C-alpha cells in the first residue's frame, strides 16, 4: 500500500538530490535507512509527507494516490500520522504540557484523559523531574525524547519520526530503542533512520543503503 | 462536533488574554496606535453633526427686506407673513412693527427727541426671510416676485454676493469630502499593515503544527482574538481622547454662543453610536485578520 | 399777516424729508455684522451709517429750533 | 578600512531582501507615505490663507469720529500715530466730499444736503484694526477712545469680544488638531518600523553568539529603515501635489467672482527637499529605539 | 593554562543545573566530557562561552575573570571561539559562502581572497558542488558539514564545539574526527564533547565523566 514505483525528486538548482527509488515495505515491520552525507533520504522520508510535489513517477498511499493530492483532503492524513523532525523547535514560551497535548485538541478529546496520558508516556523519558516547564528550561538532549514522546502520545496509525538518539546517552538509547517494537507489536509503521552501525545488527533489520539516490545497495539482510 | 467546536474557542480565548497580559509595554503601545488613527474620522464626523445643528446663524444673511408706504396696518403684515411661508425656499417670516422700529432705535443713538415733532411714526414696518437653500446661480430671479406685492417702497438687495454665497458653501462641502475620503483610506491602510505585519511575525509556529495536522481555522484562532482585543482597546482608548478633547473645547463654543444670546455648547456623546463604534473597530480587526493569514498559508501551500 | 403761510409749508416738507430720512434710516440700520467680512463692502460702511444717521437727525434740531422760535414772534396779534 | 565594504554589504542586501516578495514592500510604503501627508498637508494650507486676510476673518472696525473743523494734514498725521500701535492693520482718512456721496447712494436719495444750506457732516477717520488678537475685548475699545478731539464712538454687539470667540476657536481648533496628529504620525511610525524587527529574532542570536558587535547588527536595519522614508518622501510629494491641484480647480470660482489673481503654490522643492529627509530621519531615530530593545531582551548578564 | 576551579550555577526556576565541578586543562590538551543523560556539560559549554550567569564559585577561562565583566566587551572573546551548538546556526536565505564567511566579515580583511578561503575550507569537510545556494538546499547532515567549515577557519586558539556527525554515518565522520587532532596537533585547546563512546574508545586521549551534576563521576582515563 506504500509501495515506490519510478519515482524521483527534481530540484530546481544545480543538484538533484533523487535519482530514482522503487519499493515497497511490508506493514508491522521495523525499518532502518542507512547511507553517506551525499546520500538523500531526508527527502525520500518527506516525499511520504509530500508538502511539495514529487514531479515524476507515480506512488500510492492506500485509496488515494500521493501524485495529484489536494489541500482539501490533505490534513485528515496529517492528522493521523505523527512525524517529528531533527530541526527541533517547539512553541517557544509556553509549558511542555500543552506541546505534547497539540494534537489532542486538533482531533479532541475531554479533559480529565489529557493529562494522565502526559505522565504515563513521561516515565520512560525519565522526565518526571520536569514535567511542566518551558522548551528552553529543557536540556538540548531532553528536547528530543519529549518530541519522541510525542510521537508515542494517543497512538499513530502510521509514524515516521526522525534520526533518534542525536543527544542521547548510548546506554539510554537501548531503552528507546526498546519502546518502538512495544510501539509497532500492533499494526503501525517503524522508519527509523540511523547510521550507527553497531546498535542497529543486533535484530530484525532490513537495512537499506543510500549513495546519492542509488536505492539499491543493499539486501533484505533478515 | 459542536462540543470540540466550543472548546476550541474558548481555549483559544484564554490563550489570547494570557498572550495579551504578557508583553505589557508592548500590547499597550500598539492599542493607542490602534485608537488614535480611529478617533479621526469619527471625530470630525461627530464635530460636522454638531455644527449643522446651528443652522441659525449660517441662514441669517441675504435676508429680504421689504418696505411699506406711509400708511400702516398690521393685518395686511400677517398675510405677507404667512404668503412667503407658504412658498417655498424660506425658513421663517417674522414682521416687526413701527412700534418695534419706534422701540429699537432708542436705545442707539438716532432718533433722539425726535418724536415731539413728528406727528406719526413714519418707519414702515419690514420683513425678513432667509432662503433656507442657496443652490447655484440663478436665485436673483426672485426679484421681481416681490414687487408683484401692491406696496413695494425699497427693495435695497446688495446683488453682488448673494450669489457668491453658493460659492463659499459646497466649496467646504468638496474640502470635508476630500478629507472624509482621505482619512478613511488611512485608516484602513495602518490597520491592514500592523495586523497583516503580526502573520509575518512569530513564523515559526505556523508549520509546526500543519504538518502533524490542523485546519485553517486553528492557526487563524489566535489572531482572531488578537485581532479583536486590540480592537476592543482602540475603543477604549478612543473614548477618553474624544471626551477629553470635547471638555477641552467647550469652554470656547459656550462664551460664543453667550455672547450671541443662545444656548449652544458642544454636546455629549451617545451611547448608541458608542457601541456602534466599538463594533467597528472589532469588525475591522476581524476582517483584517482574515486577509492577512492567506498571503502565509498559499506561501507554504501543498499545491 | 403772509409770513404764516411761508413757514408752515417749510414745516410740512420737511416732516416729510423726516419720515422719508427715518425710512432710509430704517434700511441702512438693520444689517446684521455677519453682512460684514462679505458683499465686497469695507467694515467701517455698514457701521458708521447707523452714526451718520445721528448726524442728520441732530442738524436738523436747530432748522427745527429756528423754524419754532420765529413761529411764536409770528403768531402775536 | 573594513567599515565602507561593511556599510556597501549591507545596503545591496537590504535592496535584495526589498526585492524578495516586493508586493509585500511596496504595501509598507503606501502606509508611511499617506499618513505622512496629515501633519504636512495641513502645514500648506495654515501657509496658504495669510496672503488674504483682510476680506476673510478679519474686518475689525471701530467709528472713532472727528469734529466738525478738520483738516486732511491732521488726519494723515493721525494714521502714523495709530500704526505705533502693535496691533492694527489699516490707517485711511476719508474726507468732507465723498462721506457724503457714499451715505447717499446708501440711501438711493441723493437729498441729504438740499434742504440744509450749510455743512454739518464733520470729516472723520476710518481705523480698521483688523490684524489684532480682539481678546481685550471692549476695552481695548477703550483704550482707543483716549483722543483729546473724539466725540463719540459705537460698536454694537460688542463685537470685539466676539471678534475674540471667533479668534480663541480659530486658535484652540488649530493647536487641537495639531497635537492630535503629530502623535498619531509618531506612533504609526514608531510602532511600525519597531514591528517589522521582532521579525527575523533567530537572525540577531546567530551573529551574538559567536562574537559581532551594535555597529554590525544595527547597519542592514538602519538602511531598511531609512529607505520606507525615503519611499515615504516621494509618495507624500506625490499625493501632496495631486491633491492641492484638485482643489485647484474650485478656488478658481471663488477668485474670479471676488476679483483677485489667486493661485495656490503647489509643491515646492524647499519644502519636497524637506519633506523627504524628514521620514528619512524618522525612520533611523525609530529603527535604533527598536534594535535597542533586541539588545536587552536576550541580554547574557 | 585554563584554571578550572569550583564553580556551581543556580537557575532561578528552582532546579540546581550543577552542584560541583572542577578540572584542569592544560595548553593544547584534550578533553572528552560525556556523562549521563543528566550531566550538563552543553551547560557548562554554556558557561565557557560566558552568556550565561556563574551563580556561585568561581570560573577562570584564560587571562581575564569571567565574572563582573561587561557586555560590550565579551563579543570579542566570542570572536576567536568557533561554536558549534546542535540547534544549527545558520542564516535562511543567503548563500552558502557567507556561512563561512560570518567571522571575515568582522576582521576586516580583503575581499578576493575570501573566496580563496571558502574555496579552501570546502574539501577539508569533503564538501563539493554545493557552493552558491541557500541552507535549505543542503541534506540534514550538510548544515552540520558547513557548521563544522564555521569553526575550523582562521584557525581559532579555542575551539569549542560538541557532538560533531550525531546524524551522519561513522564511515566519513573517522576522518571527520580524523582532522580534529590535526587541528589539535597545532598549538589549539579542543574541548570538543562527544556524547557517543564505542567509536571514541580507539583514540589515546583523556576522559572526563560527569553524573547529576558531581565533580567526578569516572576517573580520567589517560
Ligand atoms: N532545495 C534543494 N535544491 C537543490 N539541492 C538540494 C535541495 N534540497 C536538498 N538538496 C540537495 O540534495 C540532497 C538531499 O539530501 P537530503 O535532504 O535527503 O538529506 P539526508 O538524506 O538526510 O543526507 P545526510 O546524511 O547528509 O543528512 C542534499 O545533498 C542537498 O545538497
Ligand atoms: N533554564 C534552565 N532552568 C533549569 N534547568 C535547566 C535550564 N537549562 C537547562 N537546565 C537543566 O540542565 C540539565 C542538563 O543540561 P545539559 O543540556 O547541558 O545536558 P546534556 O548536554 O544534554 O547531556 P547529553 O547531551 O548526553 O544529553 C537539564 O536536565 C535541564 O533540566
Ligand atoms: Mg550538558
Ligand atoms: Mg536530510
Amino acid at each position: 500500500m506504500i509501495r515506490f514505483e519510478q519515482v524521483g525528486k527534481r530540484y530546481p538548482n544545480g543538484h538533484v538530490g533523487l535519482h530514482e527509488v522503487s519499493f515497497r515495505v511490508h506493514r508491522g515491520e521495523i525499518l532502518f535507512v542507512t547511507g553517506h552525507s551525499g546520500a538523500g533520504k531526508s527527502t525520500l522520508l518527506r516525499l511520504i509527507l509530500a508538502m511539495e510535489r514529487p514531479t515524476s513517477g507515480k506512488l500510492l498511499l492506500g485509496g488515494q494516490d500521493l501524485g495529484r493530492i489536494t489541500t482539501a483532503q490533505i490534513p485528515f492524513l496529517r492528522r493521523q500520522i505523527g512525524v517529528v523532525f531533527q530541526n527541533h523547535q517547539l512553541l517557544t514560551d509556553r509549558t511542555v504540557a500543552d506541546n505534547i497535548a497539540l494534537p489532542l485538541q486538533i482531533l479532541g478529546m475531554p479533559k480529565p484523559e489529557i493529562a494522565k496520558r502526559v505522565a504515563s508516556a513521561l516515565e520512560r523519558v525519565n522526565l518526571k523531574e520536569k514535567g511542566e516547564a518551558l522548551p528552553s528550561d529543557l536540556s538540548t538532549g531532553q528536547q528530543q525524547r519529549v518530541g519522541i514522546a510525542r510521537a508515542i502520545v494517543h497512538q499513530p496509525a502510521l509514524l515516521l519520526a526522525d534520526q533518534p538518539t542525536g543527544n542521547l546517552d548510548p546506554r539510554l538509547a537501548s531503552e528507546i530503542m526498546g519502546v518502538f517494537e512495544d510501539i509497532n507489536r500492533l499494526g503501525t509503521t517503524v522508519l527509523i533512520a540511523s547510521h550507527d552501525l553497531a546498535l542497529i545488527a543486533r535484530m530484525r533489520h532490513r537495512m537499506l543503503t543510500l549513495q546519492r539516490g542509488r536505492i539499491i545497495a543493499d539486501r533484505e539482510d533478515e | 462536533s459542536f462540543s470540540a467546536y466550543l472548546e476550541s474557542h474558548r481555549a483559544s480565548l484564554v490563550d489570547s488574554l494570557r498572550r495579551l497580559f504578557g508583553h505589557p509595554f508592548g500590547s499597550f503601545f500598539t492599542c493607542l496606535v490602534m485608537g488614535i488613527t480611529l478617533s479621526l474620522p469619527m471625530g470630525l464626523s461627530l464635530l460636522l453633526n454638531n455644527v449643522e445643528r446651528l443652522g441659525g446663524s449660517w441662514q441669517r444673511a441675504a435676508q429680504i427686506s421689504l418696505f411699506l408706504d406711509l400708511k400702516t396696518s398690521e393685518n395686511q403684515g400677517q398675510d405677507l407673513r404667512e404668503q412667503i411661508e407658504r412658498l417655498p425656499d424660506v425658513i421663517e417670516a417674522q414682521l416687526i412693527s413701527r412700534e418695534q422700529a419706534l422701540s429699537e432705535l432708542q436705545e442707539q443713538s438716532g432718533l433722539g427727541e425726535a418724536l415731539k415733532e413728528l406727528p406719526e411714526n413714519p418707519l414702515p414696518p419690514v420683513i425678513s426671510v432667509t432662503p433656507k437653500q442657496i443652490d447655484r446661480a440663478g436665485l436673483e430671479a426672485l426679484r421681481q416676485q416681490l414687487a408683484e406685492l401692491p406696496h413695494v417702497q425699497q427693495a435695497q438687495l446688495d446683488l453682488v454676493w448673494v450669489e457668491r454665497l453658493s460659492a463659499i458653501l459646497k466649496l467646504g462641502e468638496r474640502f470635508v469630502f476630500g478629507l472624509t475620503i482621505l482619512l478613511v483610506l488611512t485608516l484602513l491602510l495602518v490597520v491592514g499593515n500592523t495586523i497583516r505585519l503580526h502573520i509575518e511575525n512569530r513564523r515559526n509556529e505556523i508549520e509546526v503544527i500543519k504538518l502533524v495536522g490542523g485546519t485553517d481555522g486553528y492557526v487563524r484562532r489566535p489572531f482572531l482574538y488578537m485581532g479583536a482585543l486590540y480592537g476592543l482597546g482602540a475603543g477604549i482608548l478612543s473614548w477618553a481622547l474624544l471626551a477629553y478633547s470635547l471638555n477641552w473645547l467647550n469652554g470656547s463654543v459656550v462664551n460664543l454662543s453667550g455672547l450671541y444670546g443662545s444656548d449652544f455648547g458642544l454636546q455629549g456623546v451617545p451611547l448608541d453610536d458608542g457601541l456602534s463604534l466599538t463594533v467597528g473597530a472589532v469588525l475591522l480587526g476581524w476582517v483584517g485578520a482574515w486577509l492577512a493569514v492567506a498571503r502565509h498559508l498559499r506561501e507554504l501551500a501543498p499545491r | 399777516d403772509g409770513e404764516k403761510k411761508k413757514l408752515q409749508d417749510a414745516r410740512i416738507e420737511q416732516q416729510r424729508l423726516l419720515a422719508i430720512q427715518a425710512r432710509a434710516a430704517y434700511q441702512s440700520g438693520r444689517e446684521e455684522y455677519l453682512k460684514l467680512l462679505l458683499n465686497q463692502e469695507h467694515p467701517e460702511k455698514f457701521s458708521r451709517t447707523l452714526t451718520y444717521y445721528d448726524y442728520i437727525n441732530k442738524a436738523r434740531l436747530e432748522q427745527l429750533a429756528s423754524f419754532n422760535e420765529t413761529l411764536r414772534q409770528l403768531a402775536n396779534v
